[PDB]
RNA sequence: ACUUAAGCAGUGGAGCAUGUUAUUUAAUUCGAUAAUCCACGACUAACCUUACCAUAUUUUGAAUAUUAUAAUAAUUAU
RNA sequence: CCAUAUAUAUAAUUUUAAUUAUAUAUAAUUUUAUAUUAUUUAUUAAUAUAAAGAAAGGAAUUAAGACAAAUCAUAAUGAUCCUUAUAAUAUGGGUAAUAGACGUGCUAUAAUAAAAUGAUAAUAAAAUUAUAUAAAAUAUAUUUAAUUAUAUUUAAUUAAUAAUAUAAAACAUUUUAAUUUUUAAUAUAUUUUUUUAUUAUAAUAUGAAUUAUAAUCUGAAAUUCGAUUAUAUGAAAAAA
C-alpha cells in the first residue's frame, strides 16, 4: 500500500520472468487455462479395459493340440437348433 | 453396412449391450478429438486475437458431431450397463458394487462395523 | 500372531492388490475378473466326440506383487507314463510351452510378468466352489 | 455464447442462397443467435414436430431462433 | 403384548422447491385398481443420460461358426 | 468385533497432530461388607449405605412358515412375439405444459430475536485432491480499506507435509417497525451512552416470492430448460 505499485510491478514481471511464467498485468482473457490444461483422454478411453484381450475365437490358433469346448456357444446351438425343430426359427434376414 | 458409427472402434472386453458400445465410441472419438477441441477453444476463447478467428473457431466448434463432445461421455455400469447410480470408485452400479463387494471381487471392500 | 493357525485377511479377498494409481487398481479388478471368466471357459477338453472333460475349478486368487502376478487356482479332474491326456496338455500350455504359453499373452496382457498356479484336489468336497460347481452338473 | 464477451452462438446456415433467392432457411438449431444480417429473412424453426415460419425482424435480433416456435401447446 | 390413552418437545393455514395424481399434449417414458388408506425409484434429465414424440436414416448389425475371393507374413517350392 | 481405560513396540518429536498414529496384549457379564424389607428364609432378590473400580454404550452373527415382485433396475433360464422393425444411428422436442387435488422439504410471519462488526485471527470432527485442487497476489463491481462475486496467474500437494478451509453458533458492542416505550429545540441534573420539565414528533427498517435491466460461471450449446452477481420490484404471510 505504502510501497508504490510501480515497484511491486516491476518486481511481478522479473519474477515471471524467472520462473517462465506469463505476466499480464492487463488482466486480459487471454486463455491460458486451455493451454495449461491436463489431457484426460486416456483415461476417459481406458474406462472399459484394455481391448486387447484372449478371446476364445482366438483359442484355436494358438493351441491346435488342445481342443475347447466352450459350454455356452454349445447351449446357444442347441437351442437354435431345437427352435429349428419345431419351425420357431427366425424369418430369414430381407438381401437388400 | 457393417458398423453403426462413422468410425471402426474396438469392442469392449467385458459387458456389451447397445448404450455401452455408444458410450465406448464416443470416449474413444473423444481421446482422438480432444487436442483438436482444445486448440480450437483457446482460438475461440482468446480475446487478444481478431474477433474473426474467434467466430470461425466458434463456428467449427459448432460444426463437430455429437461423438467428440466432452459432456456426452457418461459414466456406466460396466457389468450391466446401468448409467445410473454408478459409483466411479469401481465403475460398478450400486447393486453390482455390493454383489462384487459381497463376492470379494472388490479389493479391500468390507462389511461396515 | 502365528501363519498357521489363522488366514490372512488378505486372503478374504479374490484380487489382492494395492496401487498407488487407482485407475489402475481398477483395471486390474476388471482384467482379474475378464481372465477368470476366459480361465473357465477354457476348463471344458473333449478328444474328438463322446470324450468330453470337465475340469472344476474354484475361483482364481489373483496375487498381485509388485513386479509380478500369480494367478492360483484350484482345480478338480476325473500306460499314463507315454502320452498326454487333455488336462495335462492345458496345464503345459498353462506355463510349460515355449512359443505361445498362456502367461506370456497374460503378462502382455497386464505389462507385468505372470505366472499360474493351478493346485489339483483329489476330491469335490475339499472346496465350496468346486462343490458347489461340480453338484451343479 | 451466453457472456456478452463471448459474443453470439453463431452455426451454419444457407443464408447466401436466402440473401439472392429469397427462399426460407428451414433449421432445426434453435440455439442460434438471431443476428443483426438475419433482419428480413423468413426462417422456418422446427420445434420438434413441424416447422414454425416466421420472418426476422429487428426486435428479434439477440434472441434465439427457438424462442419463437413454442414446442408445446398451451392448455 | 404390538399399536393406542397420558406427559414433553415440536411441526402444522402463506410463498417456493420436489414428488404423485388429474387434465392437456405429438410425446408429456415406465409404476396402482377384489371398497379404510395407498400408482410416489433418483448418489444431480439442457445435448448424452433415454427408456417417449416428430423427421430422416442403417439392415448378418455386438458375438460364435460355416463356405468362398483379395493383401499380409511364415515356412516348404511361381 | 467396535467404542472406552491401560501396558509393550514403533516415530532419529521438521510428514509433529507424542494431547498424536497403528500393531500386539490385558480388563468387566463388575467384585465385595454390612443394614432394612421380603424370601422357597440363606449359600436368595429389592433397595440403601460404605470399599476397590476408567468401566457407561453398541453392532453383527440361524433357520421354518406366510405374504408381496416384473424400474425383478435384485437376475437367470425357459415360453411366446418383431426381424425394412417392437432391432440400430442422427437432428430437434419432451420427461419442466396447468383448472386443480394431496404428500415431502426449504424460507417466513420480529425483541427468551433478527441484522452489522469483532487480524498477532475464540473452539472441531470426518473427509477429498493424476478424468484435480486450486493458495497468496493484482484488477473490476466499488467505495480508504474490509467483506462478497467474478476476472488474470498458477505457489505447493498427488498428500500425517500443501489446498479445499481463519468452522459457525457461542461471547462482546450497536441497531432494530409496531412503540408519543421514539427522535428534535430550549433549559436541567450527584442517573451524563443518562434523568427531569415545556413544547414539537393493521405487513414495518419483518418477509423475499414475483417482475425488469445489465453483467458473470460450466459447456460446443443455457430458447424451450441451468446456476451466480449487482441495480429496481416488494406479493402472500399476523388471530384460532
Ligand atoms: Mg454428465
Ligand atoms: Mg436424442
Ligand atoms: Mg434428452
Ligand atoms: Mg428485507
Amino acid at each position: 500500500m505504502n510501497v508504490p505499485k510501480a515497484r511491486l510491478l516491476k518486481v511481478a514481471e522479473l519474477s515471471a520472468k524467472i520462473f517462465d511464467q506469463n505476466f499480464n498485468p492487463s488482466g486480459i482473457r487471454t486463455g491460458s487455462k486451455i493451454l495449461n490444461e491436463r489431457l484426460k483422454g486416456p483415461s476417459v478411453a481406458s474406462y472399459y479395459g484394455n481391448p486387447d484381450i484372449l478371446k476364445f475365437r482366438h483359442l484355436k490358433t494358438l493351441y491346435p493340440d488342445i481342443e475347447f469346448v466352450d459350454l455356452e456357444e454349445q447351449y446357444r446351438l442347441s437351442m437354435v437348433e431345437a427352435k429349428k425343430r419345431r419351425g420357431k426359427g427366425a424369418p430369414k434376414k430381407m438381401k437388400k | 453396412g457393417n458398423f453403426r458409427f462413422p468410425i471402426k472402434t474396438k469392442l469392449p472386453p467385458g459387458f456389451i449391450n447397445a448404450r455401452i458400445l455408444r458410450d465406448n465410441f464416443k470416449r474413444q472419438q473423444f481421446k482422438e478429438n480432444e487436442i483438436l477441441v482444445k486448440s480450437l477453444k483457446f482460438i475461440a476463447r482468446n480475446m487478444n486475437l481478431p474477433t474473426k478467428l474467434r467466430l470461425e473457431a466458434q463456428l467449427k466448434l459448432n460444426a463437430l458431431p455429437n461423438y467428440m463432445r466432452s459432456t456426452q461421455i457418461k459414466n456406466r455400469c460396466v457389468d450391466s450397463g446401468h448409467a445410473r447410480f454408478v459409483l466411479s470408485d469401481f465403475r460398478l452400479c450400486r447393486y453390482q458394487f455390493r454383489e462384487n463387494a459381497l463376492k470379494g471381487n472388490l479389493p479391500g471392500v468390507k462389511k461396515g462395523i | 500372531n502365528n501363519k498357521l493357525q489363522h488366514l490372512n485377511n488378505m486372503n478374504n479377498w479374490n484380487t489382492q492388490i494395492y496401487n498407488y494409481n487407482k485407475n489402475m487398481e481398477i483395471m486390474n479388478t476388471m482384467n482379474d475378473k475378464l481372465i477368470n471368466k476366459l480361465l473357465y471357459k477354457m476348463m471344458t477338453l473333449k478328444l474328438n466326440n463322446m470324450n468330453i472333460n470337465k475340469i472344476i475349478m474354484s475361483k482364481t486368487i489373483n496375487q498381485h506383487s509388485l513386479n509380478k502376478l500369480n494367478i492360483k487356482f484350484y482345480y478338480y479332474n476325473n500306460n499314463n507314463n507315454y502320452y498326454m491326456n487333455m488336462m495335462n496338455k492345458l496345464m503345459n500350455i498353462m506355463n510349460n510351452n515355449m512359443n505361445n504359453n498362456l502367461c506370456n499373452i497374460l503378462s502382455y496382457y497386464y505389462k507385468k510378468k505372470v505366472t499360474i498356479e493351478p493346485i489339483k484336489l483329489s476330491y469335490i468336497y475339499l472346496n465350496s466352489d468346486i462343490f458347489s460347481k461340480y453338484i451343479s452338473l | 455464447s451466453r457472456s456478452v464477451w463471448k459474443g453470439p452462438n453463431i452455426v451454419p446456415l444457407p443464408i447466401r442462397e436466402a440473401m439472392t433467392k429469397g427462399t426460407p432457411i428451414r433449421t432445426n438449431a434453435r440455439a442460434a443467435t438471431i443476428l443483426p444480417q438475419f433482419v428480413g429473412l423468413k426462417f422456418q424453426i422446427h420445434n420438434g414436430k413441424e416447422y414454425v415460419p416466421i420472418e426476422i425482424s429487428e426486435d428479434m435480433v439477440g434472441h434465439k431462433l427457438g424462442e419463437f416456435a413454442p414446442t408445446r401447446k398451451r392448455f
